[PDB]
């Protein structure tokens, strides 16, 4: 019992009061041009990198069955040259700028950003604005990247955890536009050309749909006329192709379902188990969120998991029943998924499902204050720690644009995250997962891991 | 109930904006250096950040490593955080998991670093947390035995990559003394390992000079009076195993490797206390990065490199840079040829365009490795441990004011030294070891 | 009961003296020491324990096991020179035992179970 | 040439220096006069047992002779000390000297 090392520290968790932090937060500033285009900023007081990039509201689940791969193919081919600029150009000037260039494309949104110092903010501008709105779109390019891409098709080249998720939304939201991959069969990859990258470009990439968004070492007033100087010609909305249209035409679907896809010869068993989620304006996502934080994650590199917090580590790293896995909450416009997803062997398949679905089910009974105290400490401290970052500020500001309409205050999502309790956990769970459907996927060495009817079964409990 | 009010909506009117703002200080915050009674250096810089990171960097690393305890770094670092004299590794984890921080460990070549990241309202937690683990760590028999396997296995993941085998070979090859040993060592060296080993070897490097507390986002004073009776550190300072360049060939077989290794280095001399040739260093390390992709996709195809990877290494009164580049194992000769004549293209002079363009890579690549909290305080302690200070604007203004004759005279200077030469795979097309070495006379 | 319990503790040091001292010289002609008389398969903490030791201290209670089942087997004591040198009260457990229990206790005062469960076998 | 093995737990440290043989197995004469020359290398030969011959850096001399078609290849393999290999070095050159 050291006198001076053993102050201001104990292990009892207790409600942590967040409200000291928000005075040193930045604000943001968001104007609105013409065309419908935002523009956000959030100035950082001390920074001199910044990042800055366009958060567009389209993907994957936008197109059709004609198209599909038509909005991953964009960012293989959109950085090969422009109408000013060709590609040794666009490479020495991007390259002068001492900084890089990165695209994602999503289901729901897609990302062209750019992370510069803070005095190369208009040369950033003006290059993604240039490669936004002037590509040339070459045949010859086309038919250089479309070789690469089928031989990766064909070497069959994917990240194991990316197979299990394409397999469990492709069967969890099937016959809906979320259930679609974004990279797309290889019919599309095999017989795609100009014109239909072109027509998705000019039908999702208009106006409204699109949030100019930047973080750190910038100015906002400057960033808003450097803004209408180069974008001011992207098209405004067709009132028939809005957004909020769309969903209601082609609404997303849940079916409770399974899939595997079995190997000969395989080392790992991959397995994801999903329930039906919520969406974004769902008011019940703040406390998924929180039971996400609950349930936690872990891998076999760490060799503190037996005193973890968390039921379901500390079962998962006491018995060694996985290798590694992690509770996921994705959330969409209309829908979302919820459960966990774990890299595990074939002997171990069975006990790491009976681990998954005992500590889904237990969360509409048994619910610690202690454990949701410290849950939500988690949760706000790593909100914090994606304040650190100017890429994720960046891509929060995007993010929150495009799927809230607003930018929430960090007051509010504090007092959102501060209302969640142990009954609300317990209401949250006992509509989303008690005596549910679920989806189920699998992929590699899974001979032993169960059919639907077992885990269909562990959703309920008789006993009570 | 819960609450029922959409997240597109705002909240209920009852949102009350407790926080008030202003105000910002009007200068930028600097580094504060002061030491304690005990001889501890403590080194701190306020933040605007809302995140508070603690580094303890302690002298020692592989460069401390005896023949007796090899791969003790490796193991420290796996071994980190458990139990203390006041705390059991059950209350040690629940503390830390309580407050949502993080820790780590992290083993260098000559240093091992420390540190706890928090929440700025946990700063005390943070701080006598990381004291408890440095300073009373109790590293028991089973804690220590049952880490082995998980030690073993990630160095086997980490010796997959040929680049970081590459990099151990360049560094026994070109140094006689403590930097010349080992980090990353093979798994079969910790087979004989017990707690009294590493228990030795953290003995051999704790002494109160040998140890700065380095901090990003606190007060300098409030730190300086809370780590007083914290960092009560008493011990010998043994002695420093000090380095000195030579240079050479060495070659290592890997039958079932499909790619061929080779690697190139010279000495910077100096070391991280010459600001101006840590800056020609970091400038040259940025010349000889040719395919460096910045776009997405980018389709850059090299007749004979398969991948290229420069480096620059700056220690405490030298270093080293160069660079490290693969190939067809039926491509070896050219692979040397094209990484020969590169550094005389170097040489013969650099164009101001191309001089620009190294210097905003190399600008940016330091102002982002202190964009983040914990990348600030691992740069303050670095600093403060290798030279006894850090000022980052000073690098950055021997950056801007590096011209092409410095850079011109830097590497006429750095080929008229010793090269060192590295190779990976299987050597079928190795020319010549004596000719390649003359080829930059 | 405090103004009792003050001096209750040496008439119980007294009486674990004597009992210790009984069960000692029963346990000397066997050549058992006291923590050799505790289970692995009767609690899981002292089975928890006896893998926290260093490979040889579990070699020599081994072999003092099967030396006392020998004997015990044979109806014999240890002959008079074994029998002076006899330590029945050499702890080589009591440690690392009591530092299990204070951390189950530890943990269970957290709403957290043991990190290990009983000797199952088939 | 020269090259290098890389050895992770190796007791020892082991140096091989060898030459070519004219002519191959194809020359009678300059096959025995290789032979000659590996038995002239032949520092510790046993031919007696329990002898303790006694080296100041050398734990081991392994010579040989390889006779292949048209060349050939004649050299010594010494053995030594992790910290004596220079010397290990210098005494197989003196050797050969
Ligand atoms: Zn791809």
């Amino acid at each position: 019992d050291a006198n001076p090392f053993l102050r201001f520290s104990n292990p009892r968790p207790s409600p942590i009061d967040h409200t000291p932090l928000l005075s040193t937060l930045p604000e943001t500033r968001i104007t609105t041009l013409p065309n419908g285009l935002r523009v956000a900023t959030e100035a950082i007081p001390f920074a001199e990198t910044t990042t800055l990039g366009i958060w567009i509201n389209s993907g994957s689940r936008f197109e059709t069955d004609a198209n599909n791969g038509v909005a991953h193919f964009l960012e293989h081919i959109l950085f090969k040259g422009t109408k000013n600029r060709s590609v040794k150009e666009l490479e020495v000037e991007v390259e002068n700028m001492g900084g890089q260039l990165n695209a994602y494309t999503g289901r729901e949104q897609t990302c062209y950003y750019a992370k510069v110092m803070g005095k190369d903010v208009g040369k950033a501008v003006n290059i993604l604005s240039d490669i936004l709105l002037n590509s040339n779109l070459d045949a010859r390019a086309i038919d250089k990247e479309r070789d690469v891409i089928l031989r990766e098709m064909e070497e069959v080249n994917k990240q194991t955890s990316e197979l299990v998720f394409d397999h469990l939304h492709a069967t969890a939201f099937q016959y809906s536009p979320l259930g679609r991959t974004i990279l797309g069969p290889v019919e599309n990859i095999k017989s795609i050309n100009r014109d239909q990258l072109v027509e998705y470009m000019k039908t999702h990439y208009r106006g409204p749909r699109m949030v100019l968004a930047a973080a750190g070492a910038v100015n906002h007033d400057e960033l808003v006329k450097l803004a209408s100087d180069a974008f001011g010609s992207v098209p405004d909305e067709d009132a028939a192709t809005s957004v909020r249209s769309l969903l209601v035409k082609e609404p997303s679907r849940f079916t409770g379902s399974y899939v595997h896809d079995r190997f000969p010869d395989a080392s790992e068993c991959c397995m994801a188990v999903a329930f039906k989620g919520a969406s974004w304006t769902d008011p019940d996502s703040i406390p998924l969120m929180v039971m996400q934080t609950m349930l936690g994650g872990w891998d076999k590199n760490s060799t503190v998991g037996k005193h973890s917090s968390s039921a379901l580590v500390q079962t998962v790293a006491t018995e060694g029943l996985a290798d590694a896995f992690m509770a996921f909450n994705t959330n969409y416009h209309d829908t979302g998924l919820f459960g966990v997803y774990g890299v595990t062997d074939r002997d171990r398949s069975e006990d790491f499902a009976y681990a998954i679905m005992s500590n889904l089910t237990r969360m509409c009974f048994e619910v610690r204050d202690a454990d949701v105290a410290r849950a939500k400490n988690q949760l706000k401290a790593s909100l914090m720690f994606f304040q650190d970052s100017t890429h994720h500020v960046a891509e929060s500001i995007g993010r929150e644009l495009l799927v809230y309409g607003r930018r929430i205050p960090k007051a509010e999502m504090f007092a959102r995250i501060d209302a969640v309790d142990a009954n609300a956990i317990r209401a949250v769970a006992d509509r989303f997962i008690y005596d549910q459907d679920m989806a189920v996927a699998s992929a590699g060495d899974v001979q032993f891991v169960p059919d639907y009817n077992w885990f269909r079964r562990r959703s309920y409990w008789l006993r009570y | 109930g819960g609450g029922r009010v959409e997240v597109p909506l705002s909240e209920k009117l009852p949102a009350v904006t407790e926080p008030p703002r202003t105000s910002t200080p009007a200068t930028k915050p600097i580094v504060q250096t002061s030491s304690l009674r005990s001889g501890v250096k403590v080194a701190s810089i306020n933040t605007v950040s809302p995140i508070s990171s603690l580094v303890l960097f302690v002298e020692g690393g592989a460069a401390a490593e005896t023949p007796a305890t090899a791969g003790a770094s490796k193991v420290l670092e796996v071994a980190a955080f458990k139990a203390t004299a006041n705390r059991s590794t059950f209350r040690l984890t629940r503390e830390l998991e309580k407050i949502g921080a993080t820790s780590f460990a992290r083993a260098g070549r000559d240093h091992v670093a420390f540190g706890v990241d928090a929440t700025r309202l946990n700063q005390l937690e943070a701080l006598e947390i990381l004291a408890d683990a440095v300073v009373n760590a109790r590293y028991t028999y089973w804690e220590v035995r049952d880490s082995l396997d998980a030690v073993k296995e990630q160095l086997a993941a980490q010796l997959r990559n040929p680049l970081t085998a590459v990099n151990e070979v360049l560094h026994r090859t070109a140094f006689e003394g403590g930097l010349g040993h080992s980090l990353v060592v093979d798994p079969s060296v910790v087979d004989g390992f017990t707690n009294e080993t590493l228990k030795e070897y953290v003995h051999s490097i704790m002494a109160p000079s040998r140890v700065v507390l380095a901090a990003s986002g606190v007060d300098h004073a409030e730190l300086t009076a809370l780590a007083t009776p914290l960092l009560n550190l008493h011990g010998n300072a043994h002695p420093a195993p000090q380095s000195r360049y030579v240079g050479g060939a060495m070659n290592i077989i890997a039958p079932t490797s499909s790619l061929t290794y080779v690697g190139l280095a010279f000495e910077a001399k100096g070391g991280a206390g010459d600001i101006k040739s840590s800056a020609a260093a970091s400038v040259v390390k940025a010349l000889l990065d040719e395919a460096r992709p910045t776009m997405p996709y980018q389709r850059k195809e090299h007749e004979v490199f398969t991948s290229v990877n420069p480096f620059a290494f700056a220690y405490k009164g030298t270093g080293l840079v160069g660079v490290v580049a693969s190939g067809a194992p039926g491509k070896a000769g050219k692979v040397v040829d094209a990484l020969t004549a590169k550094v005389q293209s170097l040489a013969k002079g650099v164009t101001d365009v191309q001089l620009a363009t190294a210097k905003n890579m190399a600008l940016g690549e330091l102002r982002a490795s202190v964009a983040t909290a914990p990348g600030l305080a691992a740069a303050v302690g670095s600093s403060v441990l290798a030279t006894g200070k850090f000022s980052a604007n000073e690098v950055a203004a021997a950056l801007s004011g590096l011209t092409a004759a410095d850079v011109t005279s830097y590497v006429n200077a750095m080929i008229k030294t010793a090269p060192t030469f590295v190779t990976y795979g299987n050597l079928s097309s190795l020319p010549r070891v004596d000719s390649i070495a003359k080829r930059f006379a | 009961t405090s103004l009792l319990k003050q001096v209750a503790l040496p008439v119980f040091n007294s009486l674990a003296t004597t009992y210790r001292s009984v069960v000692g010289a029963k346990l000397a002609k066997y050549g058992l020491r006291f923590d050799d008389l505790q289970d692995p398969l009767k609690d899981e903490d002292v089975a928890e324990a006896l893998r926290r030791l260093p490979p040889d201290v579990v070699v020599a209670r081994n072999c003092r096991l099967r030396r006392a089942l020998d004997l015990s087997c044979k109806h014999e004591a240890l002959p008079k020179d074994l029998l002076e040198k006899q330590t029945p009260e050499l702890s080589y457990l009591q440690d690392v035992l009591n530092e299990v229990r204070a951390e189950r206790r530890e943990r269970a005062q957290l709403g957290a179970p043991a990190p290990y469960t009983r000797i199952y076998y088939d």
